[PDB]
Parts: C-alpha cells; sequence; structure tokens
RNA sequence: ACCGGGGGCAUUCGUAUCAUUACGCGAGAGGUGAAAUUCGUGGACCGUAGUGAGACGCCCAACAGCGAAAGCAUUUGCCAAGAAUGUCUUCAUUAAUCAAGAACGAAAGUCAGAGGUUCGAAGGCGAUUAGAUACCGCCCUAGUUCUGACCGUAAACGAUGCCAUCUCGCGAUUCGGAGGGUGCCCUGCCGAGGAGCAUCCGGAAACGAAAGUCUUUCGGUUCCGGGGGUAGUAUGGUUGCAAAG
RNA sequence: GACAUUGUGAAGAGUCAGACUCU
C-alpha cells in the first residue's frame, strides 16, 4: 500500500526543514538514488557511488556524471554540438 | 470595465474575509 | 533500415537463427552462419572478434542501427541480444 | 577656418568599371603621428553603376574600399554591392509569390561572398487567374535551383570575374532562363552581395587591378 | 445587434491572426481588421518635380518613387478620414470607391 | 579651399536630409560620408521648438548649406532622404521637400535621390502600449 | 573537499621504460577505459586536452590554462566551464568567457580540456541539516560555524557592542582600510538587491 | 516532381533597437497642442565603417492554407503524425453521442535556473487641471525571452454542441483527380474544403442555405435555462505554493 | 611623486644650438 501520499523518500526528515525545502530535496534525492540505463552494456545498473561518480554493476564501468543525475542537460548539449561539428 | 471592477472588488472582499476567518 | 527489421521478423517467424555470442561463434566455426547481425553498442573487442571470425568464414556482418535492447526487440525477445547469426533465411530475403 | 587643414584626394575605382573616376574626398593634412594616407586607408565609398559604367542599370550600387594611396589618388577595390530601395519596393508586388535565397560561395582568390538573390513568380501570356502563386514544394525546388546556379556561376572564378558578371547582372538573366522550368520566374536580380571572409591585402594584385 | 456579417474582420478558416501596430496611434490591431492602403507617390511633390528636373545633373534622370504600406486601426483611420461611415445599405458595398 | 575643377566638372557632395516630424537635418558630407562639409538644422534657424520641422526652417537651413557648399566649391549633391524609421514612422517629415527644393533653387545640381529610411526585417516592440497613444 | 571527481590517467614515458600517472578533474562523460589524447594534433572530443587556438567559436572547455604551461587553472569547480568566444590569428590570441561572466584574452597555445567539469548541479540540494555543513567543512578547512560580528563585543569586532545589536557605522568600507578594520562590504560599488541584469 | 505559417529538435540568414569603438562636425538634440523633466562643448544629436547583446521574422501576406481547440510565417537538415484525392486492395458493423474519468488549453500570474535588447504594470518625476493618485512626455522595477514545473481561466465568439439526411441559382477561390489544347488556357467536368451575391421557407425582428424541411410538433445523442437582484455571495466539500479554480 | 637600480633602437612634438626634453 502507498505509505506516504506525497512526501515519498523525503519522509525520513519527518516534519523538519520546511515543506518547500523538503520538496526541493525530494527531486534530487530520487534522482540520485535511482538506477540508470548504462550506455555501454545497456542494462539498468548505473548507481551513484559518490557525487559525480557512477558505477555500472554489470560491466564495472565508472563514469563521470552529474552530482544527482547520471547525465546533465548541459553535457548532453555539448556532446550534441561536438557530434554535429564532427559530422559537418 | 464595469462588472470586471465589481469582480475585483468582490475578490478583494473575499481575500479580506479569508484573512479574518483564518 | 526499416526493411532489415521486416526481414529479421520474417527470419524469426520462418528461418533458423542463434541468438547470442557463444552460439554465434560456434555457428561461425562450424560454417552454417549465413549472416551475422551485431548490435551497435557491443564491446569493441567483441566487435573485432566477430568481424575476424566472419572474415575467416566468408560471411556477411551487418551492424544493426541500434543497441542490444533494440536488437532484442527486433528479434521479438524480452531480453537483450548483442549478437545473432541467421543460419537459414527461410522465407525471407535477408541474405540478399 | 577649420577647412584650411583639409587636403582633397581623388577616388579611383578598379578597372572593372569603365569610368575610373569616382569623385573627390578629403581629409585633415598629416599632423604629428596622424598620416593622411593611413587615415584614408579603410574608407568606404558608395557609387552607382550609372556613375561607373553609364549603363541603364542605375539602381545597382557598389561599395569600394580604399586599400592604398599613391600621391593624391585613393585606389579602391570592390567591397559590397546592393540594389536600391526604390527598385526593391517597385519590384515587390501583391498576388505574386516572392522567392528569396542567399548563399555563401567561395572564389578562387580567397574571398567568401554571401550573395542574396530575389525573384518573383511571373504571369503567363494568356492568364486569366489573378494570382500567380505556386506550391511551396516548387518554391523549395526553385530556391535550391537558384542556389545551385549561383554556385556553378561563381565557383571557379575570382573577384574580378564575379564583379564583371555582376556589372550587367548576367547571373540574374541566367537564373530567369534556367530556373523557369518549374514556374516562369520574373524580375530576377542579385539583390545584394557582401564579403564574409577576405584574404590579406595584396598590393601587387591591387596595382594590377589599377 | 450584429452590425456586420463578417464581424468587422476578414478572418475565415482561421483561429488567430497576428496583429500590427497602427502607423498613427501605435495601437495593436489584427492584420485582417486593420485597414491597409498601398501608397505609391513621387519622391518629389508635383510642385517641385519641375525644379528638380531643371536642377538635375544628368541629361535624362528618372525620378524614383516612395512605396508605403500603411496600416491604420479603425479609430485613427476614421479620424484621418481614410474611411467614412456609410448608410446601412451602402455598408454592404465592397467595391473600392473611385479614385 | 576646395578641390580642382576641370573646367566644368561637377564636384559632388552627398546631402543627408533627415526629415522627422520634430526637426530637420540637412547634412553634407563627401562621397565616403566620413567627412562633413557643413550641416544645419531647423532648430538652429528658428527659435520656437514647435517649428523646428517647419518647411521655412528646412528651406533656411538648405539655403545656408548651399551658400557654404558654393563657397567651398561643391556644386552637386547626391540626395539621401531619411525619416525616423526603425519602429517609428516611415514617411519623411514636412521639411524634406522644402530642403530639397531649396537646394535646387539655390543652384546645386541634383544627382541621384534615394530614400534610406531604416526598415527592419522585424522590429522590437513599438513605443506606445497595446492601446496606442490615446491623444 | 572537492565537489568534482578526479580522473587518474596513465601515460607512457617517451624517454624511458615507465608509466606516468596524471590527476585532473574529470569532464562529464569521461569513463574508465577511455583514451584521452593530449597535444596540438588531438581531435575535438570530450576529455581531449588541446590548445584553445584550434577550437571553433562557442566551444565549451574546462581546465583552461591561464598562462601557457601552468597546467590548467581555470574552470575547475564541478559543473563549471569556459567558452571560446573569438580568435585573432595575427596576434595568435583567443578571447574566452570565464564562468563568472568575465572575458579574458589568452595565448592561442594555452591548453584546455574539451567539455565541462563533472559533478554539476551539486549546489541545488539544500544542506537541510547543520551537521551536513559541519561535515562539508570538516573536509575543507576551519571556516564554520560563522559568528555574526554584531553578536560580539567591541573588543573583537568593529560591529560589536551596543545595547542593541546594530552595526552603528556603514558596512561599506574602503579598499585601503587597515587589516583590523576591513570588515563588511569591501570597496562595494553598490548595495541592496540587484534589480535588473548584472 | 503529393499538400499544408500542422508539431518537435538542431541550424542559417536578415535589417532594425540598444550599447559601444574609430573618425568629422560643430551647438544644439529630444519631446509636445504648447512646453517642461531629460541629454549635450567631458563635445551630444547627426554622418561613414565596424563590434557585442537580446528580441523579432517587415514587405510577399490574401473573405489564402494547416491544426481538436488554444494557435502556426526567415533558410536548411532530421524525427514522428495527418487531411483530401485515386483505388475492381483488406476486415466485416468493429459505429454516433457520451455521467465518472483523462490529455491539451491565449494572456496574465506563481516556483527554480539562465538571460537580460526593446517595451513596460507598480514606482518616481515634467506637464494639463479646480484637483489629476489619469489621459500626454521622461527614467524605470516585476514582467515581456529560453529551460523545467504549477494555474486551468478569456468577448477561449460563429455569443450558434456533435453525428446522419433532404431542399437553388450564379460565378469566382485552395487541394487532388479525369478529358483535351498550347507553366498557362478550355470541359455549364468529379470530389473535398473556405467563402460571396439568387434565395424556398423560418424568425419578434435584426437577420439565417441554415437559425429552413415544427401546432403538418415526433432521425440519434450530450450539456444547459425557468422574471430581475441578493450572487457566483455565505457555508460545506474539493484542487492549488499562492493568486484563485 | 621624485631620485637610483635603468640598459639598446625608432617615430612625433617642443626647446635650443649636434644636443636635451617629453609622448
Amino acid at each position: 500500500a502507498k505509505r506516504t501520499k506525497k512526501v515519498g523518500i523525503v519522509g525520513k526528515y519527518g516534519t523538519r526543514y520546511g515543506a518547500s525545502l523538503r520538496k526541493m530535496a525530494k527531486k534530487l534525492e530520487v534522482a540520485q538514488h535511482s538506477r540508470y540505463t548504462c550506455s555501454f552494456c545497456g542494462k539498468e545498473a548505473m548507481k551513484r557511488k559518490a557525487t559525480g561518480i557512477w558505477n555500472c554493476a554489470k560491466c564495472h564501468k565508472v563514469v563521470a556524471g552529474g552530482a544527482y543525475v547520471y547525465g546533465t542537460v548541459t553535457a548532453a548539449t555539448v556532446r550534441s554540438t561536438i557530434r554535429r561539428l564532427r559530422d559537418l | 470595465m464595469r462588472e470586471k471592477w465589481r469582480k475585483k472588488r468582490m475578490r478583494r472582499l473575499k481575500r479580506k474575509r479569508r484573512a479574518a476567518k483564518k | 533500415a526499416e526493411n532489415i527489421n521486416s526481414r529479421l521478423s520474417m527470419v524469426m517467424k520462418t528461418g533458423q537463427y542463434v541468438l547470442g555470442y557463444k552460439q554465434t561463434l560456434k555457428s561461425l566455426l562450424n560454417g552454417k552462419a549465413k549472416l551475422v547481425i551485431i548490435a551497435n553498442n557491443t564491446p569493441p573487442l567483441r566487435k573485432s572478434e566477430i568481424e575476424y571470425y566472419a572474415m575467416l568464414a566468408k560471411t556477411g556482418v551487418h551492424h544493426y542501427n541500434g543497441n542490444n535492447i533494440e536488437l532484442g526487440t527486433a528479434c521479438g525477445r524480452l531480453f537483450r541480444v548483442c549478437t545473432l547469426a541467421v543460419t537459414d533465411a527461410g522465407d525471407s530475403d535477408i541474405i540478399l | 577656418d577649420p577647412f584650411s587643414r583639409k587636403e582633397w584626394y581623388d577616388i579611383k575605382a578598379p578597372n572593372m568599371f569603365n569610368t575610373r573616376q569616382v569623385g573627390k574626398t578629403l581629409i585633415n593634412r598629416t599632423q604629428g603621428t596622424k598620416i593622411a594616407s593611413e587615415g584614408l586607408k579603410g574608407r568606404v565609398f558608395e557609387v552607382s553603376l550609372g556613375d561607373l559604367n553609364n549603363s541603364e542599370a542605375d539602381f545597382r550600387k557598389f561599395k569600394l574600399i580604399a586599400e592604398d594611396v599613391q600621391g593624391k589618388n585613393v585606389l579602391t577595390n570592390f567591397h559590397a554591392m546592393s540594389m536600391t530601395h526604390d527598385k526593391l519596393c517597385s519590384i515587390v508586388k501583391k498576388w505574386h509569390t516572392l522567392i528569396e535565397a542567399n548563399t555563401a560561395v567561395k572564389t578562387t582568390d580567397g574571398y567568401t561572398l554571401r550573395v542574396f538573390v530575389i525573384a518573383f513568380t511571373k504571369k503567363s501570356v494568356n492568364q486569366v487567374k489573378k494570382t500567380s502563386y505556386t506550391k511551396t514544394s516548387k518554391i523549395r525546388k526553385i530556391r535550391s535551383e537558384m542556389i545551385g546556379c549561383i554556385e556553378k556561376e561563381v565557383t571557379g572564378c575570382d573577384l574580378k570575374e564575379v564583379v564583371s558578371k555582376l556589372i550587367p547582372d548576367s547571373i540574374g538573366k541566367d537564373i530567369e532562363k534556367t530556373c523557369s522550368k518549374l514556374y516562369p520566374l520574373q524580375e530576377v536580380y542579385i539583390r545584394k552581395v557582401k564579403i564574409i571572409k577576405r584574404p590579406k591585402v595584396d598590393l601587387g594584385r591591387l596595382h594590377d587591378l589599377h | 445587434t450584429f452590425k456586420r456579417r463578417n464581424h468587422g474582420r476578414n478572418k475565415k478558416n482561421r483561429g488567430h491572426v497576428a496583429f500590427i501596430r497602427c502607423t498613427n496611434c501605435g495601437r495593436c490591431c489584427p492584420k485582417d481588421k486593420a485597414i491597409k492602403k498601398f501608397v505609391v507617390r513621387n519622391i518629389v511633390e508635383a510642385a517641385a518635380v519641375r525644379d528638380i528636373g531643371d536642377a538635375s545633373a544628368y541629361t535624362q534622370y528618372a525620378l524614383p518613387k516612395l512605396y508605403h504600406k500603411l496600416h491604420y486601426c479603425i479609430a485613427c483611420a476614421i479620424h484621418s478620414k481614410v474611411v467614412r461611415n456609410r448608410s446601412r445599405e451602402a455598408r454592404r458595398d465592397r467595391n473600392p470607391p473611385p479614385r | 579651399l576646395g578641390p580642382q575643377a576641370k573646367e566644368g566638372e561637377l564636384i559632388f557632395g552627398v546631402a543627408h536630409i533627415f526629415a522627422s516630424f520634430n526637426d530637420t537635418f540637412v547634412h553634407i558630407t563627401d562621397i565616403s560620408g566620413r567627412e562633413t562639409i557643413v550641416r544645419v538644422t531647423g532648430g538652429m534657424k528658428v527659435k520656437a521648438d514647435r517649428d523646428e520641422s517647419s518647411p521655412y526652417a528646412a528651406m533656411l537651413a538648405a539655403q545656408d548649406v548651399a551658400d557654404r557648399c558654393k563657397q567651398l566649391g561643391i556644386n552637386a549633391l547626391h540626395i539621401k532622404l531619411r525619416a525616423t524609421g526603425g519602429t517609428r514612422t516611415k514617411t519623411p517629415g514636412p521639411g524634406a521637400q522644402s530642403a530639397l527644393r531649396a537646394l535646387a533653387r539655390a543652384g546645386m545640381k541634383i544627382g541621384r535621390i534615394e530614400d534610406v529610411t531604416p526598415i527592419p526585417s522585424d522590429c522590437t516592440r513599438r513605443k506606445g502600449g497595446r492601446r496606442g497613444r490615446r491623444l | 573537499g572537492r565537489g568534482a571527481p578526479l580522473a587518474i590517467i596513465a601515460f607512457r614515458d617517451p624517454y624511458k621504460y615507465k608509466t606516468v600517472k596524471t590527476t585532473v578533474v574529470a569532464a562529464e562523460g569521461m569513463h574508465t577505459g577511455q583514451f584521452i589524447h593530449c597535444g596540438a594534433k588531438a581531435q575535438i572530443q570530450i576529455g581531449n586536452i588541446v590548445p584553445v587556438g584550434t577550437l571553433p567559436e562557442g566551444t565549451t572547455i574546462c581546465n583552461v590554462e591561464n598562462k601557457s604551461g601552468d597546467r590548467g587553472v581555470i574552470a575547475r569547480a564541478s559543473g563549471n566551464y569556459a567558452t571560446v568566444i573569438a580568435h585573432n590569428p595575427d596576434t595568435k590570441k583567443t578571447r574566452i568567457r570565464l564562468p563568472s561572466g568575465a572575458k579574458k584574452v589568452v595565448q592561442s597555445v594555452n591548453r584546455a580540456m574539451i567539455g565541462l567539469v563533472a559533478g554539476g548541479g551539486r549546489t541545488d540540494k539544500p544542506l537541510l541539516k547543520a551537521g551536513r555543513s559541519y561535515h562539508k567543512y570538516k573536509a575543507k578547512r576551519n571556516s564554520w560555524p560563522r559568528v555574526r560580528g554584531v553578536a560580539m563585543n567591541p573588543v573583537e569586532h568593529p560591529h560589536g557592542g551596543g545595547n542593541h545589536q546594530h552595526i552603528g557605522h556603514p558596512s561599506t568600507v574602503r579598499r585601503d582600510a587597515s587589516a583590523g578594520k576591513k570588515v563588511g562590504l569591501i570597496a562595494a560599488r553598490r548595495t541592496g538587491r540587484i534589480r535588473g541584469g548584472k
């Protein structure tokens, strides 16, 4: 059964630090504790080791990514720009 | 700009009523 | 592109195939692998090994336009396939 | 009198134009570290092809940039070309589709020129229908054809030859005669041409040009 | 009461039409609704064409023209008399008036 | 003072005539446009601000400029008509025609006349509100 | 003490039988087993270390060399980067944009790593607890907790003292103030909330 | 050689606005009904050539097109989707409308991060006025722009729900097709749109080829109204960070 | 700010009568 209506993972903080701060922390906590699909082996086994470091449980590759997300929008855009310049 | 201002007046009154009831 | 998916579906429905690296290597060694389809995210060393085996066996290698997830989906499986070998095209024109 | 310090120089257009005398400019006479020649080098003058070649195509304008000064002569070279606002406004008509194109094309000398071309749909001889529109796919094809024709015409030659071709606007008529296979085009002109990238000044080539 | 069958605009088969800024007042008016006029005039007034011609530096010089597409909102157009109020019957007349 | 005339050659300056609805500039430069021979504005000739753009002010400025040009040896003028442009009115003000005719009457030869009002491919938002100037 | 991960990279010594290991802040996307090419002829790829003169305008770089040979000094915090604004071949120089918005001119031979620094977005999660800040500064240095000057006595701070907790004097102090007086907004050009761009 | 400002993501170009650099000028410039606030000899405004930022895509542009609506317009590349038309292709009733339920949904507004050119609520001045917390002018803050989330309201209008069918004439218009002639023309040519003026009947009328085929009422179906206010208010419920729905 | 450390060349202006001063 759904134990918490809206607080979710941030329920560890109880009634502290303010609703807005807890809401802002919820997104990043979920992102940093989620599993991501590894671009190398293709399996959803990428997990955060430390801030910026992501380990693949299967292929054992260590990637430098975001603090709380596997990849960042700015990094994606930079990669796209480099690829486009390579193509043309 | 005649009934729209009545709406604005009523909204102000409702805001005051909310503040008072709170 | 869109044609290879249809040919692969026809091969799965009617043809004969082996899904996976080890079976692909065995089929290449014993010379019944008509074609070898290989995903785009396969490890580079494995890619080179498959290509070397194919060059030895005089068989075609097709670099699928997708990762192992998409290759498995094309094969119609709910798991990931990073390599496969078609040994009998069946009622399909995959080889040509 | 503040005008007692000014010396008068004569602008000299390059040899693509018949009338090599453009006009008279002026500048403060050399004083201290300010040299009149160095002050003049870099100026831009707008002239009309009516004043350069005396052809009927008066509406076309040429910008000439001063790169060297000998004596009292300011030798200029092509810097940019543009049509006249009155001509463009007269050209634009209602009930006609306007096709605009622009392309960066490289000369054999080291220049990159951005050429802007404008064209309009033409009414046939025996046409009753008021409007002269066409399918947007046909517009796309016509634009691509114009770009390709510009590339073929310019690429392979150098700045002198391109300026010679612009003087009568041979490219415009070539477009009007080739691209009409899809929809008969009318009133095609090279609306503008500007210099994106240019090579380092070559005084020997400029002298040959003068 | 509905004054006009077209509701004062020229909008059919369309949901939204981008607006223009009136040449005089600057007010925003839908392009279909705003009254447009294309004015082509001699660059020099009729009273000075002769003076400019006699002062011309060329044997034969064609005097250019000014082309202006003016958009007026309804209020400024009526005030400047670009358009006038019409009778109930004459309102339906759509042919441009004689020039 | 001035250039050397080859016994009847037309020495050409360029007169920029910026005729707005608040003032009128007649500004003479060389062909390059980077050197100014002389310039006069209607506000220099009239006292009240309401008539800085009047045809009388425009013609007075044009007469003064023609006198100075004839003094310096310039005898022909390439005209460059201009309005406020940009997001503002595209129509030349009421001083443009007066200045042009005044130059012609003063006796400068008139070369090529062109309108150089700045026209945008598209503009920033205009000055007034969405309801315009209500006065 | 650093918010950006470090990359241990192994190179072969050209002059002897030995391998040399290098420590540098990783660019986002760099992974173990990757090959990083460093030099004037290296291509435009993420993680490569190349002179800034060979990059096109708008290229995103990190670990930029302030002076040729200083081994990377600019844009080293997590998620930060500089941009290649312009070039000047005649003087052999390049204009770049720093993370702070400043524009700086460097020699075209200055090296930089292509890409942005890994670990971006760190300063978006609130440090909800004071213990989090305690642990944060425990790994960096002794700069926390911070006691307000007005809460002190006049013997330890220019703001201290008074029957009310108030500064009493303008907080904006001049640049050349003495060591014990330079507290507050130092050489402040302006104060208050910034309304507009700046 | 389909059609389309339908959608999304990158990308190219364009002048203009502002700022600023270089050079010249010389005292006004700006703005108004008239002025003033304001800018200007530290040389403004005006010229010519650059540079930078952000915004916006003029003219073409239309009783033109596309989209469920809101809405949609610089070039090119890529992605998925679609209408009409053609069809002696396939399935064979699979359909219409829909409580509850769900997606989208202008502008303003809220939250976070970037940007901050222009314009500009609030604010401050100069005017006008009996006053002017306004209209007019000047300087501007939020905002206007992008990214990711909220709100779910507009005269969100055709003030006309959707599906099917019948009733008139004319000539134009967008798309596709058929047949002829030389991209254009012709066929009282065929469908699908979007309209216009000859219009039976209808309507209190204005007017409507639908708002007609209704006391000769009755094709199917959803929502809504019951003299004007109190009042979209109070209270209760529910959604929302708030504003509020 | 001045003097010393402080050397070697160009261009401009100003002082002089080949020098000095500045930029």
